[PDB]
RNA sequence: AGGACCGAACCGACUAAUGUUGAAAAAUUAGCGGAUGACUUGUGGCUGGGGGUGAAAGGCCAAUCAAACCGGGAGAUAGCU
RNA sequence: GCUCGCCGGAAGACCAAGGGUUCCUGUCCAACGUUAAUCGGGGCAGGGUGAGUCGACCCCUAAGGCGAGGCCGAAAGGCGUAGUCGAUGGGAAACAGGUUAAUAUUCCUGUACUUGGUGUUACUGCGAAGGGGGGACGGAGAAGGCUAUGUUGGCCGGGCGACGGUUGUCCCGGUUUAAGCGUGUAGGCUGGUUUUCCAGGCAAAUCCGGAAAAUCAAGGCUGAGGCGUGAUGACGAGGCACUACGGUGCUGAAGCAACAAAUGCCCUGCUUCCAGGAAAAGCCUCUAAGCAUCAGGUAACAUCAAAUCGUACCCCAAACCGACACAGGUGGUCAGGUAGAGAAUACCAAGGCGCUUGAGAGAACUCGGGUGAAGGAACUAGGCAAAAUGGUGCCGUAACUUCGGGAGAAGGCACGCUGAUAUGUAGGUGAGGUCCCUCGCGGAUGGAGCUGAAAUCAGUCGAAGAUACCAGCUGGCUGCAACUGUUUAUUAAAAACACAGCACUGUGCAAACACGAAAGUGGACGUAUACGGUGUGACGCCUGCCCGGUGCCGGAAGGUUAAUU
RNA sequence: AAUUCCUUGUCGGGUAAGUUCCGACCUGCACGAAUGGCGUAAUGAUGGCCAGGCUGUCUCCACCCGAGACUCAGUGAAAUU
């Protein structure tokens, strides 16, 4: 749920918290944890590559099944989970033959509801099947974009895609950023939305929840003098150029898209 | 008031020690340097 | 519950006086701010000079910074003293 | 040696880092010490650092480093796999007393413990670079049970007072004892045991996981402290023979209870929250390839081994970092009494110091303070500075507001001591006794003793009772920024920088972008509710007109247009 | 007006007297809507202004307690020339 926090103090009047009393209330499961150590935004040369990275709370990573190729035998899920590393949440599933995985929680997934994946599985939330034996115009996500390396679109909070075409060796999708692209039609895709829509309406409220959350504060740029940036430099606020990233490229329209190696799985980028 | 030297052993062997030295072309060519200079001590290694 | 309140340790440095061949190449004294946090601290590690890092002052990078330090080109050049 | 003064959450005690003999004894006083010096962290000489249990080494790994091959790069070299290093983290075991001029959990006395090797005996499925378990983990909060420790009483020894009183409800001191072993309590967690089956754990598995039955409810694990033992010992205030008044043998009384009580322990617990909280080994199990009247494994006993290096001394400082015997800087541990909410503050204990020139004088002036007639900001750029307010309880408290605030608004009243209510109350603690029992570190009743606020009434002293230290000035109007934060180390702390929020724009993942001649890495083990860049800067009401210029995003007929031919 | 040159604009408030301050006026030299406009409770070692209290800030300084200054003994600098 949303709920508002009450201005007991400043930083909190404004704080928006999402409440999912569904969530697991204990430990992960720990065979499927692995160290996750923070980077900075630093490669291996040591230099910041990425800006505003560092700090944050420390964080264990959970090992998620997004290629779901375990077929035939059915799961069940045992309990919602919270997890860091992802906008979504994850659930614990339980297979008949003992095996426990991390998988994306659907839209309407609870504790106790049956989960399948393969070519005979039924059309239900949170199954995974080829998008070729996946009626057209329905939703999904967690799509493969290649055959049998896991799922890569629709992975966020509230995401999905929606199966527009089928041409018999391509199936056409509209992802959540209106690009109409196309993918094989062996490319496995789960049922239903990723189950976290009021991601979105958190609000963090103050600067110290960014720095929880890793981000670090972010300089203009006209605040800098003109050796630093483009828009450095002035006496008080004058910024008479064009709009400009550091490194001098123009962050207001200037397309940066030069793959040119697809070229043919892209029909209405967006907009 | 805090000066710009605070000693410490570790580091000043792994920073200037003989073996951090040897490790590099141009750190052997700072004790190719001293040696033909005659220093009496190469290195802080002790 | 709280980047909540008062206030020691701790971390800061707003005002005044003293000092200014100082006790000290920035401190002392009386007050002052934060003090569960975007906090503070020990040990070790990484980022190297037109480069680093920077909640951005051209700040900081060994008392040195609008381009560190050491050696070399080098007895640079000086229509100037 | 006797007084005086100062610190006492240190200016005491113990360490790490760092230093490297500054430690102890004898001797010397040239230089060094801001003076003298017989003295010294100075000169000279000698002496001093004793470990299976402390630390290092060692086993294990984090960030990160190196890196066989390998990939990449004019050369140098870069990155990185298998690996191998790397603590600031995990991994076996010793406590008390005594002792040296200088070391001790290291020596001595007493009493313990751990991990290995070998051998004997009994019983035996053992076996790994593999599987599983465990190790193994956040913030905040809440109590409850304890101990360290303290106070008082009792007990024991001593004392009868330089000046009135002091044989008593008087005064001083002591009343200490560990690890280990046994007991397994307050309390925490978890339902047990047995059989059968199985697409999982790279193959296997009796182990882990999963499924289905049967059978009992009491099983197990973790666990401070207490109690017993350790201890017929040790220590012990003071005495008695020696006693160079420097000190040693022997002897040595009491050695209990109650209450208070931690920030320490139970607690790596419990409750709760979002920002969702290392790794690996040791350790416990599982079997594979193999080895099977072997080898190995378990238990007992015996025996042997546990090396090597550090150990002095300073360590908030005269020994470290600051050129100094320098008002500086420097991480961890210990935490007594009275008052107090307190690790503030005042005065003290243990302990340690008076800061390495003194002696006089009592001018101007400077520095640091005290007080002040009448006036009370007339000072001045400016109430700069100073003065002032200052605590607890109760009463009371405006505009405005985002309904939280504003607010400790403002303002007013009461505070000491003595007695009584009550020879010490409410409350807390809790003995004996009785009763119960699966009798145990048990439950109920029981209330002795101990401890102990707060309030009311009455009386009483002073000019003054929150008397000292300690300890908010308050209110009204207004600019700027929402706010907490950040910044020119060393003249600027701000209205600047961040900020949550908002918007535009790029980005379909081998993402954009960034560092790299490249490989590759970050972005991200993320996937458009994501990420990068830019501007704006909580919130509220809003954000109008202009696309000629410049930029950006599209367009296709035409014109012009490079290499090439 | 953190923006207004003329300028101490004009009027009103506050003062015995107000180039500052507060409220209006609009003749905006040269505001203006995300290099945001206008409001805004709370917050601020932030800028301006006015009160009560308070005082040696002052009229106008006086005295006192300490450390120097001064004298004696010991040690013994400096800039400059």
């Amino acid at each position: 749920a949303v709920v508002k926090c009450k201005p007991t103090s400043p930083g909190r009047r404004h704080v928006v918290k999402v409440v999912n009393p569904e969530l697991h209330k204990g430990k992960p499961f720990a065979p499927l944890l692995e160290k996750n150590s923070k980077s900075g935004g630093r490669n291996n040369n040591g230099r910041i590559t990425t800006r505003h990275i560092g700090g944050g709370h420390k964080q264990a990573y959970r090992i998620v099944d997004f290629k779901r190729n375990k077929d035939g035998i059915p799961a069940v899920v045992e309990r919602l989970e919270y997890d860091p590393n992802r906008s979504a949440n994850i659930a614990l599933v339980l297979y008949k033959d003992g095996e426990r995985r991390y998988i994306l929680a659907p839209k309407g997934l609870k504790a106790g509801d049956q989960i399948q994946s393969g070519v005979d599985a039924a059309i239900k939330p949170g199954n995974t099947l080829p998008m070729r034996n996946i009626p057209v115009g329905s939703t999904v996500h967690n799509v493969e974009m290649k055959p049998g390396k896991g799922g890569q679109l629709a992975r966020s909070a509230g995401t999905y895609v929606q199966i527009v075409a089928r041409d018999g060796a391509y199936v056409t999708l509209r992802l959540r950023s209106g690009e109409m692209r196309k993918v094989e039609a062996d490319c496995r895709a789960t049922l239903g939305e990723v189950g976290n829509a009021e991601h979105m309406l958190r609000v963090l409220g103050k600067a110290g929840a960014a720095r929880w959350r890793g981000v670090r504060p972010t300089v203009r740029g006209t605040a800098m003098n003109p050796v630093d940036h483009p828009h450095g430099g002035g006496e008080g606020r004058n910024f008479g150029k064009h709009p400009v990233t550091p490194w001098g490229v123009q962050t207001k329209g200037k397309k940066t898209r030069s793959n040119k190696r697809t070229d043919k799985f892209i029909v209405r980028r967006r907009s | 008031m805090k000066r710009t030297f605070q000693p410490s052993v570790l580091k000043r062997n792994r920073s200037h020690g003989f073996r951090a030295r040897m490790a590099t072309k141009n750190g052997r060519q700072v004790l190719a340097r001293r040696r033909a200079k005659g220093r009496a001590r190469l290195t802080v290694s002790k």
